[PDB]
RNA sequence: GCUCAACGGAUAAAAGGUACUCCGGGGAUAACAGGCUGAUACCGCCCAAGAGUUCAUAUCGACGGCGGUGUUUGGCACCUCGAUGUCGGCUCAUCACAUCCUGGGGCUGAAGUAGGUCCCAAGGGUAUGGCUGUUCGCCAUUUAAAGUGGUACGCGAGCUGGGUUUAGAACGUCGUGAGACAGUUCGGUCCCUAUCUGCCGUGGGCGCUGGAGAACUGAGGGGGGCUGCUCCUAGUACGAGAGGACCGGAGUGGACGCAUCACUGGUGUUCGGGUUGUCAUGCCAAUGGCACUGCCCGGUAGCUAAAUGCGGAAGAGAUAAGUGCUGAAAGCAUCUAAGCACGAAACUUGCCCCGAGAUGAGUUCUCCCUGACCCUUUAAGGGUCCUGAAGGAACGUUGAAGACGACGACGUUGAUAGGCCGGGUGUGUAAGCGCAGCGAUGCGUUGAGCUAACCGGUACUAAUGAACCGUGAGGCUUAACCU
RNA sequence: AAUUCCUUGUCGGGUAAGUUCCGACCUGCACGAAUGGCGUAAUGAUGGCCAGGCUGUCUCCACCCGAGACUCAGUGAAAU
RNA sequence: ACACAGGUGGUCAGGUAGAGAAUACCAAGGCGCUUGAGAGAACUCGGGUGAAGGAACUAGGCAAAAUGGUGCCGUAACUUC
RNA sequence: GCUCGCCGGAAGACCAAGGGUUCCUGUCCAACGUUAAUCGGGGCAGGGUGAGUCGACCCCUAAGGCGAGGCCGAAAGGCG
RNA sequence: AGGACCGAACCGACUAAUGUCGAAAAAUUAGCGGAUGACUUGUGGCUGGGGGUGAAAGGCCAAUCAAACCGGGAGAUAGCU
């Protein structure tokens, strides 16, 4: 469940601190975002040696969730905070090479096997 | 839309209509036989009857807590003492709803309210 | 066309056709409301289409 | 909002027919003293169910 | 003879702004929409060579021509100036196809993936946002696609005044001056309880023609109709490297609709506890009241969604364009004039719901009604006494049923509701007492206490047995069967 | 520009997107030195553009507490 | 023109907390507003709370919500100091 | 009467302004009260206000009014 | 000391909602501006209709203001209804 205008907090590398949501992805007139769905975001916040600058538009897939998962079997997986990382929006490739904070393991979906080598959580 | 809802505001709100049974109960104990509104009495038999149901068993603490309720010693000087005591050996059922007529002010639905022992 | 409020008493609602032509393979727009009829306004987007044209290709000859 | 016309008066009782009060049409006779009384009701002078219950 | 700019000159002396306005008016005379027409706009065709490597039919299709619709601007003043009273947006719709995808296809300057163009087509979807009040428009980001219009330029007896018009004020320009505007800048009473028709639900009376209680057939009607990606088939067919399938099957999301509280939460002023100030029972403890439950932390049954499931068809008949088969008018050709077969999200149905007041008042099952007299147009007449049926209604306890009605459960051949018992759930160690200690306070008894709508039981209390209505054998005619 | 109809004039910042906003160029229809010009701390129930936090405005509303609305008894209107 | 949520000069004005006549609960005194009894539908108004995001709403952060008191350290551009 | 709630630098207790018996008792319910009313600020009869020390009247002054004298102006009248 | 500031009574009325055959022929509710002055109020008087007054709107003059109110001109006049 994220929409546009949602602040959340960069929990990888490639120099960002704090990025913004202005279109969810993925349908025609789709409205909300799953686990690792994909998110047109823009750069708020990064470092001033970091790789891209703050205000410019990029894919972003989600992993963590404020609202948490459902498990299958009907557990929920809460996560204090929402977090983010980054694509190549041009080639979909994640850029990230170090992500700490954890995971889902819903997000095992075959796109993301790079990812969760990275995962130290989950 | 009121599915499984045990409750009736009477048209008065909350705390008004929580003192309402406060003042009622007192007063119904205080002389047995009363006479009110019909819709009245079939929602303060939901609570006499608890209050005979906690003077059933006599604690000091329970004649703590039935002064919490009702707030008067009077009336926990009747109640504890021939009421619970005798309704004792009744297991629910304590007082007794009859319907008289209806109220000369503005057609009101009046019903006598008294106990199933009544005193004699 | 596109059409906009203007000045009355204590009725009014009727907005102008106002009208807004380009050069499609060259881009330029040409909005003009110093004539108020049906073709004479293109008669003087026209107008200022060939002269904004022209205006162009003044400067380049410099 | 009104009437552009003024309703007739037979609509009127066409309106007014549905509005019959009731007849009790059921009536309790007191077993002691006679006292045809409103069913699930005391008598006047309080009796029910063939028993001075008022205890007046 | 001064003398009539307006020359039958109203004496030969006479210019404006009113949007501060006011009065008598006109649709006699303007603006919005409506009406007739269709110059203009848009759309579909007629002829025709040229550019196009060969070639007018892939397009533009000129120099010109024939018509259609009523959405642009106008033309005419037909209707209203004894008010037809607001542009756009929020919201809610809704139809015609000249169609944005989608399905069925002809052709290709479509090799293939993928496109261009033309026809059938309303069935479904037909964006979220920044700047201006702007619909418009510029622009960014997705998906399959962000379709053109009609409907007082749909919707103001639903909303806002933002725009735009009054009472105030400010700027610039023209004018001797008031004031005005191809202009712009702040703030500016926006009313109305719905009689009828209309529409969505919900009942009564009569009717259903012997009465009552139930179960269905079924015309008609409405809702539903969007699909994306991936894998198998097969990285085979095709192709100039590079690229890369329709069909059939399976899996899985978005948005919309229906249904559901078990699962994830929210509320839960009827269940507990905490705590600030303060009043009261003499003081304190234990508690109660007030300050929006004073501020709050949680929580049962319920209720709603983001939560949990399902639908989007396939198929049968005829189809629209189209493909045909044999074969004519014309010894042959040709889907054609006979006949037959395939082929659209489009029609009848199929899936579901309402439903016989569909007067054509339908079908089946069950229960009940079988006493004498008077006047008598001897009529489908009325009436007294005697029985009061099957059932319903009324009344009372009530429902996860509900505005009042209605439907369902119960009325003793008894568990409908309340209380209660065991338990459950929630709040977390009540009260009193003992010890440590200057003290507050902590610890032990104590998973115990307090416990609303919840589960299984319990006639202890309240639903009194009766009464009111409703009948006393189904008319006339005709026909095949029987004393 | 409170002043520019054309015009949203032209370059950068703010921004994913920026007719309004902050500076500069000057092509000032029709700025201008007491119809005062250019700045100005304090100040304003003054207009406009953003950031922080916060919340139901919104995505999409849901539940709850009362006065009415619904029935019953009493009086019983009004515009047209 | 009404038994009308409006308006009207002078005096007295306590207890506790509190800087204060601000505020909360009460004392003295005076009243429960002259239509009520039930129901708990749509919807309107007066209000509470709210999962994820937080102006993406809108003419505009308008209405709401939040912030809110005393002491201590410290406090920029600018400035008529 | 017994419980509960409300205002409480006032929804309270006294005066002046102004209204004008509305103040009290007995009796009564047609009319007044948005309902009934043995109730009332309703009808009827009767009663109630006691001052050398309270207020006012009284004596003395400002704004302002009238204003013999007087001046002015058709008269009225105006000013002083 | 402060035409200083925060803020009751008092005065005024910025925004939104409610109301419009309303509680009321301009008010109520929650927040607002001033609150040591150009402040506010009580009592007694003065200036007046083509004038008065005016921190200037052409606002107000007894709920009746680009001209109040009452009586008489006058039964104005009206090719307008």
């Amino acid at each position: 469940m994220i929409q546009e205008q949602t602040m959340l907090n960069v929990a990888d590398n490639s120099g960002a601190r704090r990025v913004m949501c202005i279109k969810v992805l993925g349908g025609s007139h789709r409205r909300y975002a799953g686990v690792g769905d994909i998110i047109k975001i823009t750069i708020k916040e990064a470092i001033p040696r970091g790789k891209v600058k703050k205000g410019d538009v990029l894919k972003a897939v989600v992993v963590r969730t404020k609202k948490g998962v459902r498990r299958p079997d009907g557990s929920v997986i809460r996560f204090d905070g929402n977090a983010c990382v980054l694509l190549n929006n041009n080639s979909e490739q994640p850029i990230g090479t170090r992500i700490f904070g954890p995971v889902t393991r819903e997000l095992r979906s075959e796109k993301f096997m790079k990812i969760i080598s990275l995962a130290p959580e989950v | 839309m009121r599915h499984r809802k045990s409750g009736r505001q009477l048209n008065r709100n909350s705390s008004h209509r929580q003192a309402m049974f406060r003042n009622m109960a007192g007063s119904l104990v205080r002389h047995e036989i009363i006479k009110t509104t019909l819709p009245k009495a079939k929602e303060l038999r939901r609570v006499v009857e608890p209050l005979i149901t906690l003077a059933k068993t006599d604690s000091v603490a329970n004649r703590r807590l039935a002064f919490a309720r009702t707030r008067d010693n009077e009336i926990v000087a009747k109640l504890f003492n021939e009421l619970g005591p005798r309704f004792a050996s009744r297991a629910g059922g304590y007082t007794r709803i009859l319907k008289c007529g209806f109220r000369a002010g503005d057609n009101a639905p009046m019903a006598y309210i008294e106990l199933v022992d009544r005193s004699e | 066309v596109y059409r906009t409020s203007g000045a009355g008493g204590q009725h009014v609602n009727r907005t102008e056709s106002a009208v807004r032509i380009t050069h499609i393979p060259t881009g330029i727009v040409t909005q003009c409301q110093n004539d108020r009829s049906q073709h004479k306004n293109k008669d003087q987007a026209m107008k200022q289409m060939k002269a904004k044209l022209y205006e162009l290709e003044m400067q380049k000859k410099n | 909002a009104v009437q552009q016309n003024k309703p007739t008066r037979s609509k009127r009782g066409m309106r007014r027919s549905h509005d019959a009060l009731t007849a009790v049409t059921s009536l309790s006779v007191d077993k002691t003293s006679g006292e045809k009384h409103l069913r699930h009701h005391i008598t006047a002078d309080g009796y029910y169910r063939g028993r001075k219950v008022i205890a007046k």
